[PDB]
């Protein structure tokens, strides 16, 4: 006896986090398949979480004064919350994803001409700086910067907090204040410019990323 | 599924090119003294509508008289079919037409009878096309005639004119010259060269503007004293075996198919 | 880097934990009759900065006439500290005191000494301690005490008043019960119940007020005729072997250490 | 292609003299096993046939 073939009725599609049941069913229809490129169209490294997340963005950026006194705040910075923003890439996946761990690179740099002199201290500190002695800043992960020295320092720090990852839409505390003041007056000569601008790079690393959702804030 | 999706019931591939080969032959019956269970199916389902038809005993077909396959696009094509047709007025003049696709532009300015359906029987086309061109009239008139890739200089379309190009320019693009007395004809060969991956005729506006054109083709005459006979251009089209065809679309529908009507 | 970045120059570990031991002992000279080479460097690079320095020529120590380490942590902060301290005025009442890391908040409403001290040398804590309360005065007095862990029920912070709990509430979540006249001390164990991963004291504000709490101590008196001497509870904390310091922030500064004043 | 579970329509259950077919029948639900009293609360013979 010869069984003839009838349809499946029941079945369950999706993909990723999205699931379907479906109750009067039927088999999927595909065409052809993927093709590679004997010739591509385009050559750098087809968009991934590295590519748009983990790269380097320009933060924030100010200037540095022969005005500025001693342990003067050059800048004060909620790293992460910085990062969140459409201003940068990252923010596409950020965006959309509730919670998130991760670690970070910093990268601080300026230009003092040879004739200025002084220096000024990078500390990556979690939370808040609370009442900490700013002279003991170097315990920090930090990046010392010296006029008659080097223009840039680099900071490479992982997760670091007390709950399990960051909430992006509403956070609770800053995972990162990145701190920056003058570790020693930027005195001159008269005549040399009496500033130097400053900037701030960051990008996040290992970036574990957690329940996609549609809010906003 | 290489893209994180998952499923319970299968995937089989639907409408498939080249399915069975064009020709009566053997590649006992057909189908019968068993049971037709290809006489009933669920359409719908992808899998189930493969289910090779079959309603009645039936034996093999045999073997046909004539060689080729008349069914395969590459001897079919093969035959250069029509392309457009114009006339000269006056002497120094040259006329520019574009190889388009477009389903959009209707004749004569525009893609006629076979070629017009051919190219709308799929969605992307590439590769060089042998184009053949007949001389129809005058004589002892010399010509040249260039083949200018899409997105470049070039005379205004379907015009005779006196062309704004410089000799240099022309003959550059790589170019021909010949001479009605001594000849009649041209069969020469136009290359793939187009910045695009291919091109399509059937499109929206925008892009059937720019990647609906394999290129275009420009004649110009000369020495016609117009005291002369009338000076005419048919030009062929055939497709050369380094042409591709993707993906199949549904035929244009009867009333779009239009044909430029002469004699 | 694992993180798709690339450097030219290295990445070396900056201020790393737990360099050497905190006694003199042998883990010849230390450095002499050679080169003092690590008498000069460029502190602003990390790599060099961390070349060993050196001066003169110096000899070996020697040994410690103590067996153990005082530095170490453990063992140091193993001598429970003081916490705080309250008194009852009338009967049957209970007072509930939270055990917050915060910086911000100032004794007797915080953190004193020590305590305060130690808890803002790192960014992160997790783990068990030992806490140990002594009682001062009366006698005869039945009392009791529970651990409510953060985020739960719990009467009024910081404050002397009836109690307005339920009784099965206070002992579900473990309790304990004394007499004056037989102990006028307990030293019981504070279990690492939190929804958090670690606690912290340097935070800001909001989370300075969640994440910045092991726990809260509730002890409730009865049988208190004030006709009686006055009743003093004294709390003194211990960390455990099975608690965690993790990341070393600078200290505290001075006018921040601030201290019960009293006897 | 995975074949996914979905009930038993029809069915024929019952105990001695007592037949029942079902047509939208479904598995039926037990719980536990017998237990054998490792002291017993009677000691006579179980009632039977031959007791009564
Ligand atoms: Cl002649
Ligand atoms: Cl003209
Ligand atoms: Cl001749
Ligand atoms: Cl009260």
């Amino acid at each position: 006896e010869q069984m003839i073939q009838s349809v499946d009725r029941t079945a369950v599609t999706g993909a990723s986090y999205f699931t379907s049941v479906d109750q009067s069913s039927v088999h999927t229809a595909e065409v052809g398949s993927h093709q590679i490129e004997p010739l591509k169209t385009s050559v750098d490294k087809p968009g991934s979480k590295k590519t748009q997340g983990e790269k380097f963005f320009l933060i924030h950026s100010a200037r540095w004064l022969t005005t500025h006194a001693l342990f003067h705040e050059v800048a004060k910075l909620d790293v992460v919350k910085l990062l969140y923003n459409e201003q940068f890439a990252v923010q596409g996946l950020l965006r959309y994803h509730t919670y998130a761990r991760f670690g970070i690179e910093i990268q601080v740099q300026i230009n003092p001409t040879p004739f200025q002199q002084g220096g000024l201290i990078c500390a990556m500190v979690p939370g808040d700086q609370s009442y900490g002695s700013i002279a003991s800043l170097t315990v920090y992960p930090h990046g010392l910067l010296n006029c008659n020295i080097n223009n840039v320092v680099r900071i490479k720090v992982p997760f670091i907090y007390t709950r399990g990852a960051y909430h992006f839409k509403d956070p609770q505390y800053p995972v990162w204040e990145l701190t920056i003041r003058v570790w020693s007056e930027l005195n001159i000569g008269t005549g040399t410019s009496a500033y130097t601008s400053l900037n701030v790079l960051a990008r996040f690393t290992d970036l574990e990323l957690h329940g996609l959702t549609p809010l906003s804030t | 599924d290489d893209s994180g999706g998952f499923s319970t019931t299968v995937s089989t591939e639907q409408n498939v090119p080249d399915p069975q080969v064009g020709i009566t032959t053997m590649r006992m019956d057909v189908s019968g003294v068993q049971a037709p269970v290809g006489a009933i199916t669920t359409i719908e389902d992808p899998v189930l509508a493969k289910k090779v038809p079959e309603t009645f005993p039936e034996l093999k077909p045999g073997e046909s008289r004539h060689t080729s396959d008349h069914m395969s696009i590459y001897k079919f094509m093969g035959r250069s079919h029509f392309l457009c047709t114009f006339t000269f007025n006056s002497n120094n003049k040259e006329y520019t037409f574009p190889i388009t696709l477009s389903s959009t532009s209707n004749p004569p300015h525009g893609l006629p009878s076979t070629l017009r359906w051919f190219f709308n029987l799929f969605q992307l086309y590439r590769g060089p096309l042998d184009l053949t061109i007949i001389i129809t009239g005058a004589t002892d008139v010399d010509g040249m005639a260039w083949f200018t890739p899409v997105g470049l200089a070039v005379d205004t379309p379907w015009v005779e004119k006196e062309s704004a190009l410089q000799i240099d320019y022309k003959t550059a693009l790589g170019a021909v010259r010949f001479n009605t007395r001594r000849t009649g004809n041209i069969q020469i060969r136009l290359p793939w060269y187009s910045y695009l991956y291919a091109v399509s005729g059937a499109l929206d506006g925008l892009g059937d503007k720019t990647d609906s054109t394999f290129g275009l083709v420009s004649i110009q005459i000369a020495n016609y004293n117009h005291s002369d006979e009338y000076l005419s251009f048919s030009c062929y089209l055939s497709v050369t075996e380094q042409s591709e065809f993707y993906f199949p679309r549904a035929p244009l529908n009867s009333n779009a198919m239009l044909s430029t009507e002469s004699m």
